[PDB]
């Protein structure tokens, strides 16, 4: 079975471990928990193949970020729609990755997180699918851990990319 | 020291 | 801060802060831990490497044990420290009441001990009856693969591969390749049958379910040897595993993991040999006695007196 090496990326706060956490455990985590580093492991079904999934979730602050995508093969970059600031901060981590890939070539996703929240909404639809569309046509979700909207498929999608 | 369970 | 990561059975971990560098407590990286006391209650930190296994005390400082582990191989083992690496894991208290975890609700604690019960399942640790591996494996498919589906899964789906993360290692050359059908049948069965619930927690509780009737289920295993009584010098080496749980003391052949015998708390009786490396048991009820060589023996009679204790 091949194993998938996974890395959920984005600032403080977003959703990275509720999302994880949904997705492995099938739990929604309601409460504040800074991560420092929680590595998950989970088989699953993607496009009819099984696959053993290892996803880390990380820190929304740095000094191994750079450890992080230099090992991992797929990259979900979180933010929520509920705060401008942890949109702003995506562009860089893109950028990063590339350097330390030394390719555009990477698979990644854009994650637009807390998308239940709807009347706390800063961040646009739009906004997320244009950068998205800068990013080489970057793949696109807006995702609930709350709700389960979109969990799987950040994830799946990843996998379908590492598999391109 | 050596003391488990 | 330093961190260490605090592994599961399933080979994933939490880092966790250490507040006091190597001076750090286990109750301190437990409420370091992301855990209400609802979930933590049934767990501890144990450092294994390999061959050795060992729940820590509260107040043990792990990373000195993790600093040690070569002097504490030595002491307890015969082992090859060179083939021996420790990390930190929580994983059951061997000191939980079966009647405790019965009644646990929590789907965190109830997923960490569903993963625990797995992963000696598939070492070969838990024995059974066929059926009851065969319905172990049918819960398996569907906590891990959902749903039945005659296109997907009737043929050629079984392999090897498979097959191995379903049922004991132990049986998957010789005894699982037929029992293919009666596991799919029970999994069409699982999936078929709206009265079954399909919540992932209630699956998993239904896996650990059909554990808690094993006899070795929640069992710390320790390493020894006993000499069997037939003759031939006086006589051959067996080695052995011992269980030691909340039900009794229970040995397998450490080669094949069988089951050569399951003793339950008050039909026998232990006595430590003088020099620590060796413990008797006389089996009352049956009148016979054996005597295991370990250098674990102090620690062995020491978890029987505890766990027989709170019986
Ligand atoms: N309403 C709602 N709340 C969410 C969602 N995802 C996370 N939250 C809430 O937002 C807070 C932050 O979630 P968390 O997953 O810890 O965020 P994070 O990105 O891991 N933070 P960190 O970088 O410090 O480890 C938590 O209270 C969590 O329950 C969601 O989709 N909807
Ligand atoms: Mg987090």
């Amino acid at each position: 079975m091949r194993e998938y090496k996974l890395v959920v990326l984005g600032s403080g706060g977003v959703g990275k471990s509720a999302l994880t956490v949904q997705f492995v455990q099938g739990i929604f985590v309601e409460k504040y928990d800074p991560t420092i580093e929680d590595s998950y492991r989970k088989q699953v079904e993607v496009d009819a193949q099984q696959c053993m999934l290892e996803i880390l979730d990380t820190a929304g602050t740095e000094a191994m970020r750079d450890l992080y995508m230099k090992n991992g093969q797929g990259f979900a970059l979180v933010y929520s729609i509920t705060a401008q600031s942890t949109f702003n901060d995506l562009q860089d981590l893109r950028e990063q990755i590339l350097r330390v890939k030394d390719t555009d070539d990477v698979p990644m996703i854009l994650v637009g997180n807390k998308c239940d929240l709807e009347d706390e909404r800063v961040v646009g639809k739009e906004q997320g699918q244009n950068l998205a569309r800068q990013w080489n046509n970057c793949a696109f979700l807006e995702s609930s851990a709350k709700s389960k909207i979109n969990v799987n498929e950040i994830f799946y999608d990843l996998v379908r990319q590492i598999n391109r | 020291r050596r003391d488990y369970f | 801060y330093e961190k260490v990561r605090i592994y599961r059975m399933d080979g994933s971990y939490r880092s966790v802060e250490l507040k006091h560098g190597n001076n750090t407590t286990v109750q301190q990286i437990m409420e370091g831990m992301r855990l209400s006391q609802e979930t933590q209650q049934y767990f501890t930190i144990w450092i294994c490497s390999e061959n050795l296994s060992l729940q820590l005390k509260p107040y043990h400082k792990p990373l000195q044990h993790v600093r040690d582990w070569p002097e504490i191989l030595a002491e307890l083992t015969n082992l090859d420290p060179q083939r021996e690496t420790p990390q930190l894991f929580l994983r059951r208290d061997v000191r939980l009441p079966l009647e405790v975890e019965k009644q646990i609700e929590d789907p965190l604690a109830i997923l960490i001990l569903f993963d625990e019960a797995r992963y000696n399942l598939l070492k070969g640790f838990y024995t059974a009856p066929d059926a009851k591996l065969i319905t172990l494996a049918s819960l398996l498919l569907q906590i891990v693969y959902g749903n039945y589906e005659s296109k997907k899964h009737k043929q050629g789906f079984l392999n090897e591969e498979n097959l191995k993360s379903i049922v004991p290692v132990t049986k998957l050359k010789s005894k699982a390749p037929h029992w293919t059908n009666r596991i799919l049948h029970e999994y069409k069965n699982l999936s078929t049958s709206e009265g079954v619930s399909k919540e992932m927690h209630h699956l998993q509780r239904m896996f650990l379910q059909n554990c808690w009737e094993i006899p070795t289920y929640g069992a710390a295993f320790f390493t020894g040897q006993i000499f069997t009584k037939a003759s031939p010098s006086n006589h051959k080496v067996i080695p052995v595993y011992v269980g030691v749980n909340i039900k009794g003391l229970h040995l397998l052949n450490m080669e094949t993991k069988a089951l050569l015998i399951s003793l339950k708390y008050g039909c026998f009786m232990w006595q430590l040999g003088d020099t620590d490396t060796c413990f008797q048991i006389h089996s009352m009820e049956n009148k016979m006695s054996f005597i295991v060589h370990t250098k674990q023996a102090g620690l062995v009679v020491k978890l029987l007196m505890k766990l027989n204790g709170q019986l």
